[PDB]
């Protein structure tokens, strides 16, 4: 007997109109996080872990945990390959006690999402068996090389798994296989799963709302950090240009991509098995050695030499242009960032794009 | 940057001081002008190299 | 009612200039403005090209110019070419083996490139080194001013009190056909295309009242060419700014009356020299509102999925004419309600209002909190609005003459074929040997079926 | 709606000895037609949006924002405030050696995040498309590889086309760029002429550039070359720690602190 009384008016006289002044920060949002010098794991085989337990069908969220969920994977899936084009992505459903793997080892978003949309139409049926989750993803990390950072992220719904055996088999098996599991939990914080995380040195979290989801998973996007204790290795890499069929198709036929059923006539080949791949970069199938575009190399060079946040304050106490150095434009804002190198004039919009993503200082540069 | 080395080659600081002199002096005397922004022989020449048969 | 209702054709710039002579062209495109605003009003694909040749005296070949298009756009660059030459900008000139070059108009090409760049004129705008004007007119106290001159011709169209407009702008308004002579005296009354007007937008709405104004100007004795360049240059203005009435003839002085009585000048007197553009000045040109809310004053209507209307709005004028359409269930002080409604719709579309008419009034004063989606009126309004009129506009006449009854299908087959070879031919019917044929032949075949 | 983003190399070095050079083409020459095709943005549509940005040797300068005085107001004050900021980074010049590459990243980076600005500062009913085009003259700065690739995916990302015009000296990171970003890289034969290249070649519209017959993209060699001896690489080694590549095996990255584990 609250709910039509609930308004700031109940019981003020100036809420009567400044109700939505009182509590104006209803929908806002301020995203930011740290960072470290510390070294990453660059290579990346993430592969994504999805309850396809009945408990999916719940409307925790706005839509059911299933429409929320897969909404947010498709997006994530995109900035995974789009910050990380080397890396790779798998999926596994764990559905009737069992586990099913959505999406095999590959880098390519077109079928990992088309995997998705199809995935919609999954039935949530059973109860989920971490067991036999892990056990596909660590049979198939088995045979993925040390170096390359093998790690899982599970999205988990319900409480109760079905483990045939006691799941410090497999946790026991991948602290010694050093690979990484983190865990995004539903509205609740399971023992088994904390463990499980903080034991194998990944993280478990639970998901408060979409945007804290979106929260979560941002920081999931970001390559892990690594020790000492992975192959510190040194990989064979391809980097074939791509050539097309400029001799009017002369002496090169057309061909299939190993992963493709489209037969391009141009693209690149491998420099090892002459294979033709109409996109790049792409594993060589046929010969292990991944072939990538030299800009794809520096599309990652920021995460080794990032930006820091610049100082922050109330006003141009400094006294600086009138005008924001970087962007032009007037102190309309009565928040200004400074870089504590080059000591320019920043805005608002300055220390968000320029810094998460730009990541170069103008007057570092200079 | 993962480059290889290019065909760079500097000059002499003769011609860095004569160059920001120069510039510097051309940039002092400079007004706009209709015919320094185009000619139809300019124009006709570079729409043959633009041609759909041109270089 | 031989014929469909009477629609308020509505002519953009390239149906109007069209239509006129080339020396009026080229002494129109006298002005650098003048250019402008024509090569603005074009589509992108001679907006590029124009400015591509505009360095050039050289005669282009026409394959190669139309080769700069991609195949299947080449198609769609047609209609670009079809209005620039047909608006006399482009002109061919042959090559040497008689190949078809092509040229623009040097008078366009210098007066674009004297807009560019310096020329003889310095676009013809001066500021005479004066000072800031006597009872200084701001910005928004113009665009008020410019808003009540035009609600006030609105408000005399509607019959409202207080309209006070002269007997001259009362007389082109009926002159135009807008407010109906149905009565002696003028009493206001409006035509259905006077009330299409109404519910259209006030940039197409003063773009076409001034046409009106200019197919009268000559028969009122006003410089068309002067006052096309004039209200161009008027367009090409800045608010705050001040212009000079400095050497300008008496015809654009009655005009300039007009146009500030009109409220698109502001004058410090009647008599003064120098005056400020109004926004309706600057923004009049042929374009569109836009799709929801409009760009400068948003919109004020809450159109709802069960047909009811919230419109947020004061105005007596915007009220009056959200009930030609719909019935009207409350007024708020600062909030009228109405619903759209078959008879009322049917009103309108009794009165001679496409429902197209009212679908793009509401969208144009759609409220702003209805945007931030792809249709801002609900499926379900537009279609029922639209299927209201096309419940009711199924019916539609032709006045013709009909050719029946021959004497043979010979006969039959004869006349179809002069009806063809004439391209006279309305319609026919092979089984009973039926022909209509367009009225200036009843004369011309009446007098064949005698002879065939 | 569109906003142009014009970038002149403004590099005295090469300008210098091209003025020293007494060349049928000059700085002067250049910036009436950079000023011409920018007024032709603007002249060609009343809604479109144009800003224009210098690099120098040291500073990245708007030259927007016009004048004030009225003798004529949309074109005038644009190239009267262009003459006047170039008149003033050109004519108040120093003279260095010690940093001697022209601010490339900087100015770009300065476009970015002002188009940044603009793009959110415009109404959603409808957006604010953009373009770049680069007019680059001296000689390809590698000092600045790091950045300019990161500039190149930030451009990307926010769906910027980037166009260049490069005089003389070519540059792989420009038509890199170019290939990358979706836009056109063109080395220009006459630079006397360069006005009627941009007006055919840049000026056209993102929505048009499908729709006109324009010379096909030069394909882009994706040359790399390891740190140690630079020499060219279609298969060498990286370090999956600092991804600093190395044309052949060793046990340690000369780039950091890390020895291989090797087996
Ligand atoms: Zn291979
Ligand atoms: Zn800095
Ligand atoms: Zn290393």
């Amino acid at each position: 007997e609250r709910t039509w009384e609930i308004l700031k008016e109940d019981e003020s006289g100036s809420l009567k109109a400044t109700i939505e002044d009182i509590l104006f920060k209803a929908k806002r949002k301020r995203v930011f996080e740290h960072h470290g010098q510390v070294r990453l794991g660059m290579m990346r085989h993430l592969y994504v872990v999805v309850d396809g337990s009945r408990t999916m069908e719940d409307q925790d969220l706005k839509p059911n945990r299933l429409t929320c969920t897969l909404k947010l994977l498709e997006y994530f899936v995109e900035e995974y390959f789009d910050q990380n084009p080397i890396s790779q992505i798998g999926i596994i459903v764990t559905k009737s006690k069992r586990a099913e793997k959505l999406t095999e080892l590959s880098g390519n978003p077109r079928k990992h999402i088309t995997s998705l949309k199809k995935a919609v139409d999954m039935t949530c049926h059973g109860e989920p068996s971490l067991y036999n989750s892990l056990s596909i993803a660590m049979q198939t990390l088995k045979h993925m090389p040390g170096h390359t950072s093998r790690e899982v992220l599970i999205i988990f719904s319900s409480l109760t798994t079905c483990d045939p055996s006691n799941i410090y088999d497999l946790i026991k098996t991948l602290k010694a296989a050093k690979i990484r599991v983190s865990v995004i939990g539903l509205s609740a914080e399971v023992r088994v799963c904390t463990v499980l995380a903080r034991e194998t040195g990944g993280t478990y979290h639970v998901i408060l709302d979409e945007s804290h989801y979106k929260e979560l998973l941002t920081h999931h996007v970001s390559p892990p950090p690594a020790s000492s204790s992975s192959e510190c290795s040194l990989i064979r890499m391809g980097f074939p240009q791509h050539t097309i069929a400029s001799l009017s198709d002369q002496d090169a036929k057309p061909s299939f991509s190993m992963a493709e059923p489209g037969l391009t006539l141009g693209g690149y080949f491998c420099p090892q098995c002459r294979a033709k791949y109409c996109e790049l970069p792409v594993e060589c199938k046929i010969c292990g050695l991944t072939l990538v575009s030299a800009p794809h190399l520096a599309r990652s060079y920021h995460h080794l030499f990032p930006l820091d946040a610049f100082q922050e304050i109330p006003l141009e106490e400094y006294n600086g242009e009138r005008f924001c150095y970087g962007c032009q434009g007037e102190l309309k804002d009565q928040h200004v960032y400074v870089c504590a190198v080059c000591q320019n004039v920043f805005c608002v919009d300055c220390d968000v794009f320029v810094h998460d993503s730009l990541h170069c200082c103008p007057g570092c540069i200079h | 940057g993962p480059t290889p080395i290019q065909s760079l080659q500097y000059a002499t600081s003769q011609d860095i001081i004569n160059s920001f002199q120069s510039i510097r002096q051309e940039m002092e005397a400079y007004t706009p002008k209709l015919t320094q922004v185009l000619s139809s022989s300019a124009a006709s020449s570079t729409i043959t190299a633009l041609s759909p048969g041109g270089a | 009612r031989g014929l469909n209702r009477v629609h308020l054709q509505c002519r953009n710039l390239q149906e109007f200039l069209g239509g006129l002579s080339p020396g009026v062209l080229d002494r129109l495109y006298g002005h650098p403005a003048t250019c402008l605003a024509v090569f603005r009003e074009l589509p992108s694909l001679a907006k590029n090209w124009v400015m591509r040749m505009l360095f050039l005296e050289q005669p282009l070949p026409q394959a190669a110019v139309a080769l700069w298009v991609k195949k299947e756009f080449s198609k769609a660059q047609e209609e670009s070419t079809g209005l620039l030459s047909g608006l006399r900008i482009w002109h061919t000139q042959l090559l040497p083996g008689g190949l078809q070059g092509l040229i623009l108009n040097p008078i366009f090409r210098q007066n674009l490139r004297i807009a560019l760049l310096g020329g003889g004129k310095a676009w013809s705008d001066d500021t005479s080194q004066l000072g800031p004007d006597k009872h200084a007119r701001d910005v928004p106290s113009l665009d008020k001013y410019a808003e009540e001159r035009w609600e006030v011709v609105l408000h005399f169209m509607v019959g409202s009190p207080s309209a006070a407009v002269s007997q001259d702008l009362a007389q082109l308004l009926s002159q135009a056909g807008l407010m109906k002579s149905t009565e002696p005296g003028e009493p206001p009354c409006i035509t259905s295309a006077g009330f299409q007007f109404l519910l259209l937008d006030t940039p197409a709405q003063l773009w076409y009242f001034m046409l009106q104004y200019l197919q009268t100007a000559q028969s009122r004795g006003m410089d068309l060419v002067e006052i096309l360049s004039f209200l161009f240059q008027l367009s090409f203005s800045t608010l705050g700014k001040d212009y000079s009435v400095e050497g300008m003839s008496d015809s654009l002085l009655n005009f300039l009356q007009h146009l500030r009585e009109f409220g698109l000048v502001f004058q410090r007197k009647r008599k003064s020299r120098r005056y400020y553009p109004t926004r309706l000045a600057i923004n009049l040109s042929s374009g569109v509102s836009g799709a929801g809310g409009t760009v400068h004053q948003p919109g004020f209507i809450v159109v709802e999925t069960n047909y009811r209307l919230y419109a947020y709005t004061e105005s007596e004028l915007q009220i009056a004419l959200i009930a030609l359409f719909s019935e009207m269930l409350y007024r708020f002080p600062n909030m009228v309600v109405a619903q759209v409604t078959r008879e009322s719709v049917q009103q309108a579309i009794a009165s001679g209002i496409t429902a197209q008419q009212i679908i793009h009034f509401l969208r144009t004063r759609a409220h702003p909190v209805m945007l931030k989606q792809t249709p801002v009126l609900p499926p379900t309004i537009t279609d029922q609005i639209r299927l209201w009129e096309l419940e009711r506009d199924r019916l539609r006449f032709t006045e013709g003459v009909l050719y029946n009854q021959f004497l043979s299908q010979v006969d039959f087959e004869l006349l179809l074929a002069h009806a063809r070879e004439l391209g006279v031919l309305v319609f026919e019917n092979s089984a009973k040997r039926l022909m209509v044929v367009t009225p200036a032949g009843h004369s011309d075949v009446k007098r064949f079926w005698k002879r065939q | 709606l569109n906003l142009l983003v014009i970038v002149v190399d403004a590099n005295p070095i090469w300008w210098g000895k091209q003025a020293l050079k007494e060349s049928q083409f000059t700085l002067s020459k250049c910036i009436d037609a950079v000023m011409v095709l920018g007024n032709s943005h603007l002249f060609m549509n009343r809604s479109n949006k144009l800003a224009v940005i210098a690099s120098h040797i040291q500073e990245s300068r708007f030259l927007y924002p016009g004048s004030k005085d009225g003798k004529y107001e949309l074109l005038t004050s644009a190239n009267e405030v262009i003459v006047e900021e170039i008149k003033d980074l050109m004519t108040k010049s120093d003279i260095k050696g010690q940093h001697t590459e022209t601010l490339l990243a900087g100015s770009l980076a300065k476009a970015l995040c002002y188009i940044h600005r603009m793009n959110k500062e415009v109404k959603d009913n409808q957006e604010m498309k953009s373009r770049i085009l680069v007019i680059k003259a001296a000689e390809d700065s590698a000092l600045q590889y790091m950045n300019f690739m990161n500039v190149i995916f930030a451009a990307q990302k926010q769906n910027i086309l980037i166009d260049a015009c490069v005089l003389d000296s070519d540059s792989g990171l420009l038509q890199q760029a170019c290939d990358i970003t979706g836009g056109l890289y063109l080395k220009v034969p006459q630079m006397p002429s360069l006005l009627q290249y941009l007006l055919w070649v840049f000026l056209p519209d993102q929505d048009q550039r499908s729709q006109l017959i324009l010379p096909p993209p030069v394909h882009v060699d994706y040359r790399a070359a390891c740190f140690c001896h630079r020499n060219l690489i279609e298969i060498g080694y990286v370090c999956s720690v600092c991804l600093s590549i190395f044309c052949n095996f060793s046990p340690i990255c000369t780039t950091c602190e890390t020895a291989f584990k090797i087996s």
